[PDB]
């Protein structure tokens, strides 16, 4: 299962 | 179909090729996420709609045996044969409400 503000 | 919970969350999907989470439906922002129960055949689905424009960004079945990973107190995730889904909840209360309904569904399936 994968683990940001950059993505949000 | 009867709603068994409503939770506020930003719905994400994992783009494995780029190893990046991306907003579900390509629309950043929070959604109202339900678990809907269809009593006729005792099936459950996660359905989320953007708060602003009501776009359906997730509509996925909950299969028996699903592994629901509570990665953190505000980010939960699961996977199927095609995609990985993530819910970045607006609060721990939202996460608890949704996880409770999810765990209930997985218990009665």
């Amino acid at each position: 299962x994968p683990p940001t503000e950059d993505e949000l | 179909e009867q709603s068994i919970c409503q939770a506020r969350a930003a719905v994400m999907v994992y783009d494995d090729a780029n190893k990046k989470w991306v907003p579900a439906g390509g629309s950043t922002g929070f959604s109202r996420v339900h678990i809907y129960h269809h009593t006729g055949n005792n099936t459950f689905r996660v359905v989320g709609r953007k708060i602003q424009d009501h776009q359906v960004v997730i509509n996925c079945a909950i299969p028996k045996g699903l592994k629901y990973n509570q990665a953190t107190q505000t980010f939960h995730q699961w996977r199927d044969a095609r995609q990985v889904y993530g819910l970045n909840f607006g609060s721990k209360e939202d996460a608890n409400v949704f996880a409770s309904a999810m765990m209930h569904a997985l218990e009665v399936l």
